[PDB]
RNA sequence: AUAUUGGCGAGAGACCGAUAGCGAACAAGUACAGUGAUGGAAAGAUGAAAAGAACUUUGAAAAGAGAGUGAAAAAGUACGUGAAAUUGUUGAAAGGGAAGGGCAUUUGAUCAGACAUGG
RNA sequence: GUCGAAUUUGGGUAUAGGGGCGAAAGACUAAUCGAACCAUCUAGUAGCUGGUUCCUGCCGAAGUUUCCCUCAGGAUAGCAG
RNA sequence: AGAACUGGCGAUGCGGGAUGAACCGAACGUAGAGUUAAGGUGCCGGAAUACACGCUCAUCAGACACCACAAAAGGUGUUAG
RNA sequence: GCCCUGAAAAUGGAUGGCGCUCAAGCGUGUUACCUAUACUCUACCGUCAGGGUUGAUAUGAUGCCCUGACGAGUAGGCAGGCGUGGAGGUCAGUGACGAAGCCUAGACCGUAAGGUCGGGUCGAACGGCCUCUAGUGCAGAUCUUGGUGGUAGUAGCAAAUAUUCAAAUGAGAACUUUGAAGACUGAAGUGGGGAAAGGUUCCACGUCAACAGCAGUUGGACGUGGGUUAGUCGAUCCUAAGA
RNA sequence: GUGAACAGCCUCUAGUUGAUAGAAUAAUGUAGAUAAGGGAAGUCGGCAAAAUAGAUCCGUAACUUCGGGAUAAGGAUUGGC
RNA sequence: AGAACUGGUACGGACAAGGGGAAUCUGACUGUCUAAUUAAAACAUAGCAUUGCGAUGGUCAGAAAGUGAUGUUGACGCAAU
RNA sequence: CUAUCUAGCGAAACCACAGCCAAGGGAACGGGCUUGGCAGAAUCAGCGGGGAAAGAGACCCUGUUGAGCUUGACUCUAGU
RNA sequence: GCGUUGGAUUGUUCACCCACUAAUAGGGAACGUGAGCUGGGUUUAGACCGUCGUGAGACAGGUUAGUUUUACCCUACUGAU
RNA sequence: UUGGCGGAAAGGCCUUGGGUGCUUGCUGGCGAAUUGCAAUGUCAUUUUGCGUGGGGAUAAAUCAUUUGUAUACGACUUAGA
């Protein structure tokens, strides 16, 4: 309970989370972003096409010397990428989600994702062993997720 | 400080800059200066280059050791079919330039041309230039109109052509399509010229003759990206070199604290466009003919190709320019041979050639025969056959 | 009669309030380091009370969505309050090789002081 | 390079800081050697370098004199409150 | 590099000299209105492409104190004597 | 006199720039005009000086009031104030019907240090005035401790010849197990044992949250148990340099 | 097994097949190779690289502490049956 | 050891495996050192020479001692260069 | 074999603020100032011109600051 | 506008000689150019001399051996979307 | 609506014929206030969405796949009903 920012209808919505859950933040946050404000389906069959190297994830933010990709145009983008562990993760909570929205007789067809954010876990901290004799971290960035979605209005 | 010792500057400045050429048709950026007193005709044509062989011929030098001897030249044989004539485009003179005003298509467009407006012409309605092709059904009017337009106005008049790509070895469908500049007499017999070849067809004999000095306008072999001692002739570091030696050493001065416009760098080679002039004609075959790469000399019904095909290209099958020496480009790719911007008076250029002989062995290896016939008159019978 | 930063038992402070006060308010001369002599931390706070979330449901599980407990979960053994750096999302705005500032006003947003005169 | 000897090496044993050990390099003496490591004297002293934490109001300088193992410093007189 | 008297800068903003510790003008509470300084008034740029008499033509003109240099020596260029 | 010659330097460039030729250049003269924190008059702040007034005469005598002049400022001196922990005194001060704290391009007061209020959050204390007191105010010290960024999903995860097919198990298999194939160490071994050293790592079963810089159902990991049998192997006895 | 051989190379018993992985094959690298003609002209300097190399038989200079120098140098041979 | 025959004249066919020569400076030689920038011509050495000492002694040790090294020794020795 | 592009994994250096030039003056070599040239999102692989790039000057001098070493320097001492 | 060289000796800059040549001009750009190289000289610590000094040590005097680190950032430049 | 003319960016210009509104060329009949003595009183044309009614037309590009005239990655050149 309690999200972030929510300006939705609570009860033609719902919503599902994911904690201390340990998948790059940087690489999460591109992708939630790419299915931001989508028709659920149409997110759920895109995120399984990226699975497939079908189609592409655009990288916006965190993105500096990324390769580029002939995908991308879809988006008006260059570079993009096909993060596996964060599609992953983002459709374990699409699908967590979508069923908590049948146990409300919410039409499966009216769903759109209205709302969705990761931002940073704490880090999960690991050594490494750098030259002469010396010794630095080597963290993991881990992430919190949260989407909603909603009932589209009609006109 | 003055550098020690003095020598010249690696590379040409006036080449730059050394990126990929935007195009893989090479723009033809003159024409023959026009003089109106004589018949209308192309001033380039279009083509294919298929490859190279070698010739035998007298020498006609005189004053020269070589003079009444034989030598032996390599030539370059660009395919080149009959292209098609599909429309007209007039320019008008401006203080800002050249301009096209109008321009004039033919009733009917074919389908290698067509397709040069597709990117997915499989999957397409093919609707390419149907709504245009009305136009023509009102007796005259909206065609005729623009003729006129052009004849009133338009200082230089060009003919969009294409190439038969069709008739060539290549697996491309899509044919390569371009302007040329109309040289012959009166802008008014110039459209009149255009539109009496609307969907006809031009063959190069009409065009370059035997003798002729013709220049080549081709984007150059692609290479990707170059080293700077390749791509520029610089001098390898000494083998002592820590971190690499085929670079240059010294990127610059301390002032200006800027890599200059001006020191060799890593990047692009070839895919460059090149304008090479100067190529004298030493052939121009017919296609229909049995006899391409026979002589008065050596009188053998052969034909220019050589056994095995062309390598990497085919066959030659239609009429065909036979030049001195190379040319810019790889094999298949397509040619501008634009005519010359000047009357060399030369000597070397007034040379009228007559070949001995044409060869014709596999170019695929170190080939010994010239014709089906010489390797069986050499080697008798074999385990296979009769 | 005099001394007493040790020991035992006590009574106090215009002392400090968890980076303070003894090194230690906690299984602290501990954990750890060093052949050794020695060196030597960090670390307090759910609620009055565990009433520490039955049950339902999605999940391989961790959990999530409901439900339930409680004065409050805007208290869930990550637990009082929960600042800043830095971060996600939403919303408004600006952006031809930095940004930020000063005087002035346009536009937009926001906020005001008014108070009492016959029906 | 040398490779059957002034050979290489295990364990044991001895030598300890102005001391050891050195086929001698100021080398080696537990990643420490032209004097090891540990704690204490010790918050060692510094004419030298660095920092020195709220506002407003008034007045407002000196780099000159004399003496100094004095010359990157003081005392003295001046200027200042 | 080192003295003399004074005025400055240092410690000081402001107007001018494009720029600038030191030059010129002028020293400073918060403001209004007027007038000026030094310097400017084709356009950048507030302010006469003002008035007046001459001089100057530079295939290396010239254009403002401190100040961002120029000489011995030459010209049948042109002006006045 | 003006003009010309004498007059040669290194990125491309400077009457400040454009540009200017009866000038927008050089010499001289005459008007007009532009503009400083300066000058003139005026309001207000303050500082200094001079003066009037508690005669009965409500609330400021260190007060009210009148008049004139003045205002740069480092190092530095003095003054008048702002804020903090704790102390004596007093408002019989605020407060679970919400204290303190925090957040807030909401509001008001002060030249300022600062003060006051609204709203949100919060949950047990705290404030004004007169005095007392100091471990009393931070941007800097390669300051101390802790926490966080850009760098950056980047450098990189390339020594040691080399892996492949299928099946089983499993939520999940490039990485586990069995099967097959291809190869390696090649007895100076990647084989079989020991000595210093470690101390349970051994074996079984279960098991993947952390750890094995991909992964994991696997493990020298985690959880639970199990295991080391001597008259003859050693120590133990002896002497060695030495102690 | 080859061979002088506990060398190198291949094998048997035994033990591994473990050192993130996939797709490409730009530049520049690191490591491994080769180059026509010339032959140190490169460079402080033949640095690096290249040439020689086992064995049998032949042959072998100055100098010398008579021991050496010396595999001096220089030659020919080498499979299989 | 010899001979005959045979092959794209090849045969230590992979593997394994010295380049040679003429000199100058210098150290005799094998050996040694600056662990982690110097392996050398530096240190050592055999060889040569010099010095001290017959024990109530030479050289050295210790705060002192009924203390100790050489010394289980004696000039063909110990000590110092 | 790398570099490269992908999945997973994931550091460090350094950081007043930042990042286009020419000339000027200027602490006598400006990313910032003045006067000009100019100037159009977001970016990839390379590169070694510049950032007088990064990591309490050992040279030199000054200090009434040392230490290792030498000696008919000053003042001493075990020993003899 | 365009060229301005190949070499013997030296770390050399400079110089000198051979040789070719149309010509073998002179300078700047942090005495251009070391996260570009190289490291021959100067410029630590090893060592050999000569001169100097009683000695420790000293001598732009000779001699020999002596570790050349980082770019992945911004800009510039090369190319690419 | 009849003829022409204009390509430098013609995108406008001349011309024929009538139709229709006005006509201040001239002569009449009405209206205007109280918007209170100025403040606020002509609506310009850009875009963009929607609302109607008429005319009109009935595609491609990209991902994926494919070629190798191309290529570090994007990009480039091919091919696929
Ligand atoms: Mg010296």
């Amino acid at each position: 309970a309690r999200y972030g920012a929510t300006s939705t209808n609570p009860a033609k919505s719902a919503s599902a989370r994911g904690s201390y859950l340990r998948v790059s933040f940087k690489n999460t946050r591109e992708t939630a972003q790419a299915i931001n404000g989508w028709e659920l389906t149409k997110a759920q069959k895109y995120l399984e096409q990226v699975l497939d190297h079908q189609r592409a994830i655009p990288f916006r933010r965190f993105n500096s010397s990324i390769g580029r990709t002939a995908q991308g145009k879809e988006f008006g983008v260059t570079k993009a990428r096909w993060p596996a562990k964060s599609v992953k993760f983002v459709q374990g909570l699409l699908q967590n989600a979508a069923a908590n929205a049948e146990a409300k007789g919410l039409d499966a067809t009216k769903l759109y994702v209205s709302h969705i954010q990761v931002n940073q876990a704490p880090k999960q901290r690991r050594r490494t062993y750098r030259a002469h004799g010396r010794i630095n971290k080597y963290e993991s960035s881990p992430s919190h997720i949260e989407l909603v979605v909603t009932e589209k209005e009609e006109a | 400080s003055h550098r020690k010792y003095e020598a010249p500057r690696h590379g040409h400045l006036g080449f730059l800059p050394r990126k990929r050429a935007a195009s893989i048709r090479a723009r033809v950026k003159a024409f023959p200066k026009d003089d109106r007193s004589k018949p209308v005709a192309l001033t380039s044509f279009l083509g294919y280059k298929a490859g190279m062989t070698t010739i035998v011929r007298d020498l006609d030098r005189p004053g020269s050791k070589f003079h009444k001897r034989e030598v032996v030249e390599a030539v370059t044989v660009v395919d080149t079919p009959p292209v098609v004539v599909v429309g007209v485009v007039g320019y008008v003179e401006t203080p800002r330039g050249l301009r096209s005003l109008t321009t004039v298509w033919a009733e009917h467009l074919s389908d290698e041309v067509k397709r040069r407006f597709y990117k997915n012409w499989y999957k397409s309605k093919k609707k390419a230039f149907t709504k245009y092709s009305a136009k023509y059904a009102q007796d005259g009017a909206g065609i005729e109109r623009e003729l006129a337009r052009i004849k009133k106005y338009a200082s230089v008049v060009r003919v969009l052509v294409h190439t038969q790509i069709r008739k060539t070895p290549l697996a491309q469908k899509k044919a390569h399509l371009a302007e040329i500049q109309l040289n012959g007499g009166s802008i008014s017999e110039k459209v009149d010229w255009a539109r009496e070849h609307f969907e006809k067809t031009v063959a190069v004999d009409s065009v370059f003759e035997q003798n002729e000095m013709i220049d080549a306008i081709a984007v150059t072999k692609g290479h990707g990206f170059e080293g700077v001692t390749h791509r520029w002739g610089t001098k390898k570091l000494p083998r002592k070199t820590h971190r690499g030696l085929r670079k240059v050493a010294c990127i610059g001065a301390w002032h200006p604290a800027h890599v200059m416009w001006s020191v060799a760098r890593a990047g692009q080679r070839g895919y460059h466009s090149r304008t090479s002039i100067n190529h004298k004609i030493y052939r121009v075959g017919k296609g229909d003919d049995e006899a391409n790469g026979a002589t008065s000399f050596d009188r053998t019904k052969k034909t220019i190709t050589p056994m095995g095909g062309f390598v990497h290209y085919g066959e030659i099958k239609n009429d065909f320019i036979m030049v001195k020496g190379c040319i810019p480009g790889n094999r298949k790719r397509i040619v501008t041979l634009r005519k010359s911007l000047y009357t060399n008076t030369s000597r070397k250029a007034l040379e009228e050639v007559s070949l001995k002989w044409i060869d014709t062995a596999s170019k695929f290896g170190k080939g010994r025969f010239q014709t089906p016939a010489e390797k069986h008159a050499f080697m008798g019978t074999l385990k296979k056959d009769l």
